[PDB]
């Protein structure tokens, strides 16, 4: 229950391992979310061009993983970006930004 | 046959529709029907036509 | 590329969280957009700092 005292009290390689694992797990979970949304919208099937994707240029799970990294670390290359087509992508964008700021803050305070 | 789009696109990563019309202006005198493929690029994109 | 309120909401998220996809970007046409960009960046850094310090 005193989890933050444990997290500070871990020796430095252990603490680095915890925080890189938490960031990687968040990236992979929201990568799964983006990939699932892109499949359910049909963006993974090749298409001629009538419909517009929830997120542009999501062709596989690798695209979803790169995109999840881009949104959570706020790099935002823009080759894959959220469009206004499906509101579920907007909700997942909100949730990912909120939890990314949250866990970035948690790690930041713990190692401060 | 393949060319690069001569000039900067109004959008950062132009959509297929944007690219087909840009290729049509650049190479087919605006005739979109002769544009056979497009590949989005950064402020540019590649044109495929006969 | 601001076509509706959804585009404005995605753009506000992009500027405040500094993701910046760039499909919707501020141009140099109207200075009111520049002023709102300045104000949003200032208050975004401000409330991000407030939350950050509170949960530290």
């Amino acid at each position: 229950q005193d989890v933050f005292t444990t997290l500070v009290d871990l020796k430095w390689p252990h603490t680095l391992l915890i925080f890189t694992m938490s960031f990687l797990c968040s990236w992979l979970l929201f990568a799964m979310a983006w990939w699932l949304i892109a499949f359910a919208h049909g963006d993974l099937a090749p298409s001629e061009g009538t419909a517009e994707p929830c997120v542009t240029s999501i062709h596989s799970f690798s695209s979803a993983f790169l995109f999840s990294i881009e949104v959570q670390v706020t790099i935002g290359f823009g080759g894959r970006m959220v469009t206004e087509e499906c509101p579920l992508a907007i909700l997942i964008l909100i949730v990912q930004n909120i939890v990314g700021l949250m866990i970035n803050a948690i790690m930041l305070g713990c190692i401060f | 046959i393949k060319k690069k789009l001569p000039f900067r696109t109004r959008s950062k990563f132009p959509r297929k529709s944007e690219c087909v019309q840009d290729c049509a202006k650049a190479f087919t005198n605006g005739n979109k029907d002769k544009i056979k493929d497009v590949k989005s690029e950064f402020f540019s994109c590649y044109c495929w036509y006969e």
